[PDB]
């Protein structure tokens, strides 16, 4: 009956939600059932609070929603659940610090038992873990919400900038050079080969392939192992908020004017099958694209410019493993210390944005003042406070907007008879 | 002519009266009466000071739980001192992590526009204070403190503050 | 918890004095120190002093810099900086974590009010060279 | 069997494409057009979001 | 005093240092213990001592090696080594492979900022007064 | 303040302690678990035997089997017997010990050295005020 | 209407009501008192203990049935002795065979697991009962007890 014969039940509900630049927060969770189709369509506004000046620059305000399956968290506990029935143990559940806000993250009010069904939450970290957050950034391991900081968890937790020269920089780890062992006064001509053999492997590999899924297909062949957990990612939408001014009026203002941020977005999801039960995460993230008072360009920061440099000599450029730069040879008051790999030749890849150095110093302006310090994750992890500068009242956090989530899934579960 | 509807200063419509009856200024001013949350009036009849060289002051505590860090604090007073005690006045802002009874040792100040004469005093105007607390710990307070080389002698008088968090309505039979 | 993040600070003020080396040219020391007052326009130069007493051998010598806590940046300014001005100083400054927040692991960026309010207090309780103490300072000057 | 869509008329995949000429937003029956899979090309070429 | 995390790290200091003599050569102790600048290649030199005052000062006590505690990294490196290189002495232990800084599970290599911390704080209210002949 | 689960059962635990008066150590080893001394290599085996009869206490006295105690009961006994010189050994002592959670979950996690410390550290700060050192029971 | 475990042991507490469970006024002294068990006792504790547990059960209609873990606890938390927390979880562990009660049902009770929910219920954590109960409720609505 593999069951057509089911009927749509209407979960739609309005959502007046609101969040924190630069962290993913969860926006609605609707848990679904066993084949359930789920189908949503969600139309709203989003703003910004009031902005101290004009409008200057629009911010990309990204909405996902993934599929998260219950199995990827109560691993074997479920299937035991399943398999038993009415007869297993309940299912843990995980603990949250005791305050209203603070499954803030999770888009639940904190029960009053601070309690909240693993499933809420290693969903987030299962995503947060798998979508944002650079893939050399370590898994965040937390047990509970107890471990999370007010920041944290009253508001999203911090991803990435977007991607750029010093928020994207090749893996801090990729090698710069590979050594064979040789012996002295004779290389074994057929130990080279071997050793580039085993460079082009890993090299692929660290890049391209990453996942159980990837080396047997590599092999030319499947699997359906899906113990490596990774959440799926069902829909996805992206816009560029913006809109409006607020001329002032009055004598002592005039040429003085607001921001008023207003973008209407829908965000849709058409009917996805439901393999088995589980909970599905939308989440939003917004952030304001970096531009810094004191970027410049690699090639007039850098100094003496050499053959390699301004040659683009493919060649070279081809074969040379990357350099590295350091924040103040594309930052002006950068830290030296600090470098970062970079593939050569990102310089002819990209160009920065500059911002005239009349507005370093004035206050409203989302630029970004100040190269970040801090090794390259607290470098590339935005930090949700910068931007308080250009706000009049953050009671209502960075970001409003009021939401009204329609959502329709057709589940058979029975009438209200019996 | 129309109304005016807007004030520097509101005050709680309940207030309260001082039940102590004799403050003895000092460098660690003493603190009138336990504080109470965001906003209060408090009212003396006959407050005997006596001699002394420091100040003696009013609290309210700064309820720390709307996220702005800067909020405006008012007070509105008028004091009336039996002897011209040629003392300065003005709004104060110190924290600790207790129910304070004195000016601890570190504290701010800031100047308010009343107006002076002789042995009164009145004033009725705002201040924005950071309303956060700079040390983990604490508590914020603000208060309204009046501090000179006092000689004993009595005063009456109100003095009443709030801490601007949230605003209040009022009929305007025009809407 | 206050008298730790105050006996660190001075714990901080004991190994600031072992200076081992210092980059500053006599001028920029003229900067960190002096009774002259600092622009917006020198906030900049400004964090390249201070910062350069809170990292200075690792530089000189050549070993990365790694993230200082605030209860020994306190250090660096109640010692090195004049009070005109230790406001910019730590508007410049904030950031950094306190030990405790490093140790247990959790972020707690630090902002303008706490450094200068810390500092401050860590100034006052700081007999343990004003700087005027010890001329010896300009023998480890530069180059 | 089985369908993706676009990256970073409706949908896109060419043979999906042609599947999702299916619907009928009334019928209740479960669809092919169902099913699913999306890829924003930054992490299928890029590695976050 | 909330050195409370500590004080063992000190006690078999006291007793080592009294009683015995740890395994380091004569010029090593120097090297540890003195004005000496430390300049960018005394780096190995620098672990292979650090490591050597830990390690003793644990097997006084009768904890193991491997899982070696970011306490006892924190009071040799507080003691020993000179105020001059306290900072740089913390750097070059940075990912040590015996410590592990566990937080919640997630046993992580110990960064050098945490270490400078644990030391900054042993140094808050103790004796230190080390040089020896 | 906040002090949530894991605290509050370690509160709980203290409580069983003052009243749970019986041990089975001798005058004294209640000294060697006390003292201000710090423990030595050669120690360890007292030291064992001390902390562990400071846990599974009235079980000692009479003597039925033994009970793997949980990571919370374990640092209230060494919050509340052992001198912070020592604390850090206590725990070697006491390793592979589960959370009540994990007990409960179905999750054996063992804890490891540096995770009591850090643990029965908190719970000593909780309980500065009911951490009284009253020898009250100095018995058989 | 609905009183629950919880609320039934405080209760009966509060009024020493010994008389609702199956205790004479001499038993609710072994379980509620000062002294030390010994082995010699050891059979009179599970008497007691049981007695509490099955006792209240009757008193707020759950029919007969095992005791789950968490009620167990519950029990050797607001009627046993500091004194005998861990001895009385030690009586309790394993199945050992009963009165009357459903046979293919007894499944050995693990005995840390007593002492680390006594310890919740003693902190302030009632949820571990409340939670609890419904499972319980559930299981026995779907067996036709609701």
């Amino acid at each position: 009956q593999t069951g057509a014969e089911r009927m749509p039940h209407d979960l739609s509900h309005l959502g007046f939600l609101a969040g924190q630049i630069g962290r993913l927060i969860t926006i609605s969770t609707t848990p679904v059932i066993a084949g359930d189709s789920f189908e949503m369509d969600a139309v709203g506004a989003l703003r910004l609070s009031p902005l101290r000046r004009g409008l200057a620059i629009d911010s990309t305000v990204d909405i996902f929603t993934f599929y998260v399956p219950h199995r990827h968290v109560y691993g074997e506990q479920w299937i035991k659940f399943m398999k038993d029935g009415v007869n297993a143990t309940p299912l843990p559940t995980v603990n949250t610090t005791g305050y209203i806000d603070h499954a803030a993250f999770l888009g639940t009010i904190n029960p009053d038992t601070n309690k909240i069904p693993k499933h809420l939450f290693q969903g987030y970290l299962n995503i947060y873990n798998n979508y944002f957050k650079a893939p050399w950034m370590p898994d965040r391991t937390e047990a509970n919400p107890n471990e999370l900081n007010q920041d944290d968890a009253r508001y999203g937790f911090r991803c990435c900038h977007l991607k750029n020269i010093w928020t994207a920089p090749l893996p801090p780890e990729t090698e710069l050079s590979r050594q064979m062992t040789t012996s002295t006064t004779s290389i074994d001509i057929m130990g080279l080969q071997a050793a580039y053999a085993n460079l082009h492997t890993d090299q692929e590999r660290d890049y391209f392939m990453q996942r159980y899924r990837d080396v047997i297909s590599s092999f030319g062949g499947k699997t359906s192992y899906d113990a490596d957990n990774r959440p799926l990612l069902v829909m996805r939408s992206n816009l560029w908020a913006s809109g409006y001014d607020v001329d002032g009026t009055d004598q002592t203002s005039l040429g003085q004017f607001s921001g008023r941020v207003q973008q209407t977005y829908k965000h849709s999801v058409p009917r996805f099958f439901v393999p088995e039960h589980g909970t599905m995460f939308t989440l939003a993230l917004v952030r304001f694209p970096p531009t810094a008072t004191k970027e410049i360009q690699y090639l007039n920061a850098k100094g003496a410019l050499t053959y390699t440099d301004i040659a683009g000599d493919p060649v070279l450029y081809g074969n040379l493993p990357p350099r590295e730069i350091s924040m103040k040879d594309v930052f002006r008051s950068g830290d030296s210390s600090k470098k970062f790999k970079i593939a050569e030749g990102q310089w002819y890849r990209y160009a920065p944005s500059y911002v005239s150095p009349a507005y370093h110093l004035l206050e409203g302006f989302p630029f970004i003042q100040e190269p970040p310090s801090g090794d390259l994750q607290e470098r590339v992890l935005i930090r949700h406070h910068d931007y308080d500068q250009c706000f009049q009242s953050v009671q209502l956090l960075q970001w409003n907007s009021q939401v009204k989530f329609n959502v329709t899934v057709y589940r058979n579960l029975p009438t209200t008879r019996d | 002519m129309f109304q005016t509807f807007i004030s520097r200063h509101n005050s709680n419509f309940f207030s309260d009266k001082l039940v102590l009856t004799s403050v003895t200024p000092a460098s660690s001013a003493p603190v009138l009466q336990t504080p109470k949350a965001t906003s209060s009036t408090l009212y003396f009849d006959s407050l005997t000071v006596n001699a002394g060289n420091g100040g003696f002051l009013h609290c309210i505590q700064m309820d720390t739980s709307v996220n702005a860090a800067n909020q405006v604090v008012s007070v509105g007073a008028d004091i009336a001192f039996d002897a011209d005690p040629k003392f300065f006045a003005c709004l104060v802002r110190f924290e600790s992590s207790s129910v304070p009874t004195t000016l601890p040792t570190a504290y701010d100040v800031y100047p308010l526009n009343g107006r002076h004469d002789g042995g009164y005093y009145t004033v009725k105007d705002c201040v924005t204070i950071d309303v956060l607390p700079r040390t983990p710990g604490n508590n914020v307070y603000v208060g309204f403190m009046v501090w000179s080389n006092f000689t004993a002698t009595k005063c009456r008088g109100l003095v009443s503050l709030n801490q601007v968090i949230k605003e209040i309505i009022c009929l305007q039979p025009l809407k | 918890e206050q008298s730790v993040r105050f006996q660190t600070a001075l714990a901080s003020i004991k190994l600031i004095q072992a200076s081992a080396v210092l980059d500053l040219t006599e001028d920029d020391f003229d900067f960190l120190t002096s009774n002259k007052v600092w622009i917006a326009t020198d906030r900049s130069r400004a964090r390249r002093c201070v910062e350069a007493c809170v990292y200075g051998t690792l530089d000189f010598v050549g070993y990365p810099r790694f993230p200082a806590p605030v209860e020994f940046i306190a250090a660096v300014i109640a010692y090195y900086v004049h009070p005109v001005n230790i406001q910019t100083a730590c508007l410049i400054m904030e950031g950094a974590e306190f030990t405790e927040n490093i140790i247990n692991g959790v972020e707690r960026p630090v902002k303008a009010a706490e450094l200068f309010a810390f500092t401050l207090r860590v100034r006052a309780g700081n007999t343990d060279v004003l700087t005027d103490a010890e001329e010896n300072v300009r023998q480890k000057l530069r180059a | 069997m089985e369908q993706l869509t676009k990256n970073q008329g409706a949908t896109c995949d060419d043979k999906s494409a042609q599947i999702y000429a299916r619907f009928d937003k009334n019928d209740w029956r479960i669809q092919p057009a169902e099913f699913y899979r999306f890829h924003d090309a930054e992490v299928n070429t890029f590695g976050y979001f």
